């Protein structure tokens, strides 16, 4: 009882206190390497619907960073199963990033004053480690959606007059003031990965785009790229960074991850003529931008480590350099001649050259 | 003593203000009969039903007729119960409206009578049926590929210029003839033209002395045409439970009876639901519904015509009244255009009593064999507006088979001179097995047209 | 404070009651309006505040109260208190009450007539009731008392084999229940260090779920899909399969015909099921409060059951009425309405009573309790608002089709709550079904290579028809496992696709006759078999076989 | 061979739902006897009732006062 | 095959409604059997229900007040 403690409510840091710099955060994922890639010390949001892979991917980059991180984080659950957490908690006690972790629960089944109040606990605990150590902070939100869900459901019963699609006349106000306080100062850093969840698949909701406003990278995954079997099912022109500047991570990169983007936009043009008429009525340089395209979509999708248990591939770890330049000779028509198929759940090019050898070309 | 006085007027929603301890209980009955004093005041005979209790010793209530006319402070008498209807012998062949008063001028139910009330609750777990029975109709088509079931409900989808009065008749004349039933019907939101064309029709074909009608019209108050269908359930209850018959209970459009709760509900200051409908849909719609069972006396069979809202069968009102049905009834112009009566498409329509373990292994081998049967020559079409070997066999079989569908009624018999007939259900598959198996593929293809059972197609090929 | 006697009580004895209950209740003074009524002539009944002091004719009705020595001679009469109410407003089916000033959040109370009823709402001076029963005897004027009691319902083993409403009132008529313990309604959810890890299975008795999507004790998987799809089909066969493993079913039927709920006790009965077996039914005339309370009951049913260490499985066959009911109530209560008009907590409402199902750890007892939640779509919608509020609850999905579509139907916990005997042989058939699932999409009218054009689709042909089955006759996971590794390793493939049912029945028939000890070593051993002694004998067969 | 295996299964299956209705007939005999006994101690609690107030009716009130007046105040002390 | 199946199942069904028809017989005596008894304990437990009533309203509260209650409950009745 003689510990110090802290309160929970705290105004924001101000305007003469912030460090503003970009350094670049290296995941593993070639999508997410390639057309957007992390940040060192912002804010990284990972939208999406129900049943689409919001928690292998978070379960994924915990896996990949936290080790390699060597300082402190912090895992705050609002709103999720208390088995996902349960299983968490093990799997972390087992790889040993315990005893340099905190973790703070509230869950499905707690009222809704315990789900508003539970992410400014995580908060209160990164920040002092931030403010009076100078040290550098992990911090992941496990669904920072329900936080405002929440929020919603108390400020109907407070007395309020409610706002478009009923929800609280406070939500750009109590999200602001929540996402407000996770910043790097002049002392440390605090780098914040967030899940968010959609709702009925719309991202026009009030609380998705009221919640796109505070993010440096995004990634959006979707149900129609999931039901293919592409995984992960992050969207390649949906997802945005702050960091893909020809400056900040090179004059190859940007120039790949553009023809990349670009060749998969004009392929995205062609999906209704091709489903009406079909591939017989289009020209040339058409039908080799499909078939560059085609192959481009499947190599974005990989195997990982924590979805074994799924398939039973062991999952594979690629650096930028290999994602580039696997890429640029895909590009280059290098690969033509392979089955589209030989591309899908692999981590490299020379294992895509290995699974078209075993397939019998 | 037990007297109300009315305290506001709001269109077709009165207030009364009662004594202390003495309210009538919700959905009670209570009259206002006021005769003139004065030159400046004007002759009231008007029901009301309560609706709800809200403090003060003052209850809302709805109104079943107009209310133009109606003075604060005029004297409410309190009945002490629901409305009443007579029910027994005495209400068939007469015509009725929501309150039990005939409207056909032949006179008024003695007052010695017995009534019943509107609103009651549905019969309890232990006291209903516990296997499925079939009803036998005596109809070729719905017989064989869409079984009725006692107890049931039975959506037709039909029109106008289909023949859907003719349809009503010939049931209720099989069943009355056949099993010793009794018919009900029940018009909600009818036009006044169209149940005189009715009413007309049945008497001319003689039903008339069968059956018992209630109109709820599209002239009357939302409170009138939300309490008719009950009329016409509390008339068929009683020889449900009393002497134990198979009843057919006719619903004219259940899609109005969820109109008129939707209004009465806007009416009363509700928070409207999806799609602008009332917060109750589904516990009316229940509570509709689940007088219409089979128990261990008797049962009530339910016939009700559907229209789905702006071709949308996802709407609401459609949604919620789908998952009571047991089957369905698809009439078609095209297949009236070519002399076929009944104009029964034979693969939209479906049941759910159409399973082995209900109608046996033959029947349903039988009706399943003529179904691929009529769907491979409804593909052929195209080709044939000589294709193939077994192709031409296939039509010559399914033209066969599409016209025995067909059959002559007794209700068209003042029309067309045949007797009509009734086919059993063992006589229909039998002879739709043999058409199947090929022993009658050596006769003219009109010879089946509108006759009874296999032998009579038999007969008209001999005598033509 | 006015007081009821027989006759008139002198002026000295009521200063003395008085000044006692000034004394008593604490007040300097009390003045007594005595009443003349005759009607009690046993004694006084005392009516101050809101308390009532019962007289003596009250004791003879109590006598009635005391039916059950010769009642100890009528036993013993005491001067019982209770708490009372008026009612003030009641239409739609929710109160409203003066009095009842020491009441809690969530008691029962009970009304003149004999329903029962929630406290919901504590106001300044007002009490905000929703009726559980028909609200027509009730009208303002009436009197309403407390009972002292959370809202709870009745458990036991006495419960098994019966037919009971959400109150625990027997509906079947074979007489009254006899339990001993109750449970509330709302509890908590067991903890984070509370559980473990799913590692033991379910069996349904189909071989499309019990290969493909499989299903661990105390796992929460959903079933979804069209009206008219069969989906109490898959809930009876699956109720019945359990006959001989040690699980005690428990099946909810909300917003139903009570006809078809009369068929389906009927179905169960015949199959001998009813000896693990309780049935809470709420039909669709029913309330919606009453419609809304019932997942509540059957789940306070299963976890007495499963707080023993015993292994519980809890059917609610429609969560969208359960939805629809709730949705109801909160607007004639003037809440204002989200997306498609349902509510704000209509997520908090499913997914604090799906959180009730888990895999409890060994310190705890070991207990488990499974759920399959029901939820039925328009047009096959997977991404409306109800469907997407439970999907993203729960631990899987089964998507039915109007047949399961593996291309949407998944199952998470599965794969380890299956035994090794159906996990070696399950990766050939999911790969073969995916074969013919695609290869078909392009090749209904196409020459292929004779690779694609025989063993992409004759093996994809012959496991269709073999994962069809028949209402009502579930079977053994040794006899699946069996057939389906035949299939996956290459029999068949000279058999018709028209002969594949009765190629089945007739193995089932032979294994049954010589084949004890392959269905005794996978019974024991969880294990494949040696593979030459099966070979031998699937060849024995064949030979025997008259293909035809 | 199999076909009287499958009428020997037919056979059992019948005379376990024959058991199954006998069962079910006993019980319910059992249930009637059970409410039979049921109505006899409600109609018997009944007559008791209405016998009784007749005689505490009969009874002489004089004493009964000072009783009620005793009781009550045994009453106040507890509450 | 058949015909053997189907005679198993018509003697299956004779049985069955023989032993239907044997509960229902059981039953109707069962039935009157419970009525003869209920009139006779509806007697004997009348008269031990007005002894019974007596000893109550003492209780609440000799043989001639036993003997004024039995015939003022004997009046009643009638
Ligand atoms: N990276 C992935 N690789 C393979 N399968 C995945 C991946 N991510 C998600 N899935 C599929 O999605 C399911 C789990 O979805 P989940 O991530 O729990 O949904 P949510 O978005 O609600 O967290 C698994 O059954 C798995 O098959
Ligand atoms: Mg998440
Ligand atoms: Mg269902």
């Amino acid at each position: 009882a003689d510990a110090r403690r802290d309160p929970i409510h705290r105004p924001a840091p101000k305007f003469e206190e912030l460090a503003t710099e970009v350094e670049i955060l290296e995941t593993g994922i070639k999508v997410v390497d390639l057309l957007a890639p992390y940040i060192k010390g912002g804010k990284i949001g990972l939208f999406g619907g129900a049943g689409v892979g919001k928690t292998v991917l978070i379960q994924e980059l915990i896996h990949n960073i936290a080790q390699e991180h060597g300082g402190i984080s912090v895992f705050a659950g609002v709103g999720e199963r208390t088995r996902e957490g349960n299983d968490l908690y093990h799997e972390m006690k087992d790889s040993g990033v315990i005893s340099k972790t905190a973790m703070v629960f509230g869950q499905m089944n707690e009222p809704p004053g315990a789900r508003m109040r539970v992410a400014l606990t995580g908060l209160t605990m990164a920040e002092y480690f931030r403010d009076e150590q100078g040290q550098d902070v992990l911090l992941f939100i496990d669904n920072i959606f329900r936080f405002t869900q929440a929020g919603s459901e108390v400020s109907a019963l407070l007395g309020r007059m409610p706002s478009a699609v009923g929800y609280q006349p406070t939500l750009a106000t109590e999200m602001g003031q929540l996402q407000e306080r996770i910043t790097s100062t002049a002392k440390g850093s605090i780098t914040s990965i967030q899940a968010i969840y959609v709702p009925a698949d719309d991202y026009t909701d009030p609380a998705p785009a009221t919640t796109f406003s505070h993010l440096d990278a995004t990634t959006n995954l979707e149900r129609k790229l999931a039901e293919m079997g592409i995984y992960p099912a992050v969207d390649p022109l949906a997802s945005t960074s702050r960091a893909l500047a020809p400056e900040i991570v090179g004059e190859e990169h940007y120039q790949v991850a553009r023809k990349v983007q670009q060749t998969l936009q004009r392929y995205k043009e062609l999906q209704d003529i091709i489903a009406i008429l079909g591939m017989d009525e289009l020209s040339d340089e058409d039908k080799l931008v499909v078939h560059r395209a085609r192959r481009i979509q499947f190599f974005l999708s990989q195997n990982f480590h924590v979805a074994e248990q799924f398939t039973g591939q062991p999952g594979s770890y690629v650096p930028v350099k290999e994602t580039v330049r696997g890429f640029k000779e895909i590009l280059e028509g290098k690969y033509d001649h392979l089955p589209e198929d030989a591309f899908r759940l692999v981590g490299r090019i020379e294992e895509v050259v290995e699974k078209a050898k075993a397939m019998g070309v | 003593m037990t007297r109300g006085r009315v305290i506001q007027v709001m269109g077709p929603v009165v207030d009364v203000k009662f004594e202390n301890g003495h309210l009538p209980a919700i959905y009670n009955a209570l009259k206002i009969q006021h005769k003139a004093r004065n030159e400046n005041e004007v002759d009231i005979d008007l029901t009301l039903e309560v609706a709800l209790h809200l403090g003060d010793d003052t209850v809302r209530t709805i109104a079943m007729a107009s209310t133009d006319g109606l003075i604060r402070g005029m004297e409410v008498i309190d009945t002490g119960a629901p409305i009443s209807v007579p029910v027994g012998e005495v209400t068939l062949g007469r015509v009725f409206n929501v309150l039990g008063e005939p409207i056909d001028l032949e006179g008024d139910i003695p007052a010695d009578a017995r009534r019943d009330p509107i609103h009651r609750p549905a019969p309890k777990f232990e006291e209903l049926a516990t296997e499925v029975e079939i009803l036998e109709t005596g109809i070729k088509v719905v017989d064989l590929l869409a079984p009725y079931i006692k107890g049931g409900k039975i959506g037709l989808f039909g029109g106008a210029g289909v023949g859907k009065t003719v349809l009503i008749q010939e049931l209720i004349h099989n069943i009355a003839q056949e099993h010793g039933g009794i018919s009900v019907f029940a018009g909600v939101g009818e036009r006044t033209r169209e149940g005189n064309d009715l009413y007309h029709e049945m008497k001319d074909s003689g039903v008339i002395s069968k059956t018992a009608m209630v109109f709820g019209q599209m002239n009357e108050p939302p409170g009138a045409r939300m309490r008719v269908a009950l009329t016409g359930l509390t008339m068929a209850e009683y020889f449900r439970d009393e002497q134990g018959q198979d009843v057919l209970l006719f619903i004219d459009n259940i899609f109005r009876f969820t109109q008129a709760g939707s209004e009465v509900s806007a009416l009363l200051g509700r928070m409207p639901s999806a799609v602008g409908y009332q917060p109750t849909l589904a516990t009316e719609m229940g509570q509709l519904q689940e007088r219409i069972t089979s128990t261990a006396k008797g049962s009530i069979t339910s016939i009700q015509a559907i229209y789905v809202p702006a071709d949308d069968y996802t709407d609401p009102a459609p949604a919620t009244t789908f998952s009571h049905l047991d089957a369905t009834t698809n009439l078609e112009r095209k297949l009236a255009e070519m002399g076929i009566y009944p104009a029964v498409d034979p693969l939209a329509s479906t049941s759910r009593a159409l399973a082995p373990e209900i109608v046996g292994e033959e029947h349903y081998q039988v009706a399943r064999k003529v179904q691929q049967t009529l769907q491979r020559y409804k593909e052929l079409q195209d080709i044939i507006a000589e294709l193939s070997d077994e192709d031409k066999l296939v039509v010559h079989r399914a033209r066969r088979i599409q016209f025995f569908l067909s059959q002559n009624f007794h209700v068209a018999e003042q029309f067309t001179g045949q007797p009509g007939s009734y086919v059993p259900v063992k006589e229909t598959v039998r002879g739709f097995k043999e058409i199947l198996e090929g022993k009658y593929d050596h006769l003219p293809e009109d010879a089946f047209r509108l006759v009874g059972r296999i032998e009579e197609v038999v007969e008209k090929a001999k005598a033509m | 404070a006015v007081a009821y006697s027989a006759r008139p009580l002198t002026d000295e004895e009521l200063r003395a009651l008085s000044d006692v209950f000034a004394q008593k209740v604490g007040k300097q003074t009390l003045e007594i309006e005595n009443i003349i009524d005759p009607e009690l002539i046993g004694g006084v009944r005392l009516r101050i505040g809101n308390r009532i002091y019962d007289g003596s004719v009250s004791g003879q009705l109590e006598r009635i109260r005391r039916q059950l020595k010769q009642q100890i001679e009528n036993y013993e009469s005491q001067i019982q208190v209770s708490d009372v109410g008026t009612v003030i407003q009641v239409g739609d089916g929710i109160a409203r009450a003066h009095g009842l000033d020491n009441v809690m959040s969530g008691e029962l109370v009970e009304f003149a007539n004999g329903v029962m009823g929630m406290a919901l709402n504590l106001e300044e001076n007002n009490v905000g009731i929703v009726i559980l029963g028909p609200y027509t005897g009730i009208k303002e004027g009436d009197e309403v008392r407390r009972t002292g009691r959370i809202m709870e319902v009745p458990v036991g083993e006495a419960l098994i084999g019966r037919v009971v409403n959400p109150l625990g009132q027997p509906v079947d008529g074979l007489g009254p229940v006899e339990t001993t313990e109750t449970r509330p309604i709302e509890s908590p959810a067991p903890g984070v260090m509370d559980r473990r890890s799913v590692h033991e299975p379910l069996q349904t008795g189909i071989k499309a779920i019990d290969a493909l999507v499989p299903i661990g004790r105390g796992q929460r998987e959903l079933i979804i899909g069209d009206r008219q799809t069969g989906k109490t089909s898959v809930a009876i066969d699956t109720i019945i399969n359990q006959k001989d493993q040690n699980m005690i079913s428990i099946y909810v039927a909300i917003g139903q015909k009570e006809s078809t709920v009369r068929t389906v006790v009927e179905t169960l009965r015949k199959h001998g099921a009813l000896d693990y077996t309780i049935v809470v039914t709420a039909s669709a005339s029913q309330p919606a409060p009453l419609l809304f309370l019932a997942p509540y009951a059957g789940v306070a049913m299963g976890e007495y059951f499963m707080y023993k260490g015993k292994h519980v499985l809890v059917v609610y066959d429609d969560l969208s009425k359960q939805a629809a009911a709730y949705r109801e109530l909160s607007l004639l209560l003037r809440r204002p309405p989200g997306r498609e008009a349902y509510p704000g907590d209509i997520f908090y409402l499913h997914s604090r009573l799906l959180e009730r199902a888990a895999k409890l750890s060994d310190a705890k007892g070991g207990g488990s309790l499974t759920a399959l939640p029901f939820v039925e779509t328009q047009a096959g919608d997977i991404s409306a608002y109800i469907p997407t509020n439970v999907i993203s609850i729960t631990d899987g999905q089964i998507f039915l089709q109007s047949a399961i579509n593996a291309g949407l139907s998944v199952s998470r916990v599965g794969g380890a709550a299956q035994i090794k005997a159906m996990k070696k042989v399950a990766g050939t058939l999911r790969l073969d079904l995916a074969a013919y699932r695609e290869l078909e999409a392009f090749a209904q009218f196409g020459s292929d290579l004779d690779k694609a054009t025989q063993a992409k689709l004759a093996r994809g042909a012959r496991t269709v028809e073999v994962l069809k089955q028949d209402l009502h006759q579930p079977i053994p996971v040794e006899k699946q496992v069996l057939i389906i590794y035949a299939l996956t390793r290459g029999f068949l493939d000279d058999i018709p696709v028209e002969d594949v049912r009765r190629f089945e029945k007739e193995f089932y028939l032979f294994l049954d006759q010589n084949g004890q000890h392959l269905l005794e070593h996978i019974r024991t051993t969880k294990d494949l078999p040696n593979e030459d002694d099966l070979n031998k004998a699937i060849e024995a067969f064949k030979k025997t076989f008259v293909v035809s | 061979k199999l076909a009287e295996e499958q009428k020997e299964q037919i056979v059992a299956s019948a005379r376990a739902e024959a058991e199954r209705v006998k069962e079910t007939a006993k019980k319910e005999i059992e249930r009637e006897k059970e409410q039979a006994m049921a109505a006899l101690r409600e109609q018997v609690a009944s007559l008791s009732v209405l016998i009784a107030s007749k005689v505490i009716e009969k009874e002489l009130t004089e004493q009964d006062q000072r009783k009620l007046i005793e009781a009550y105040i045994k009453d106040v002390q507890e509450v």
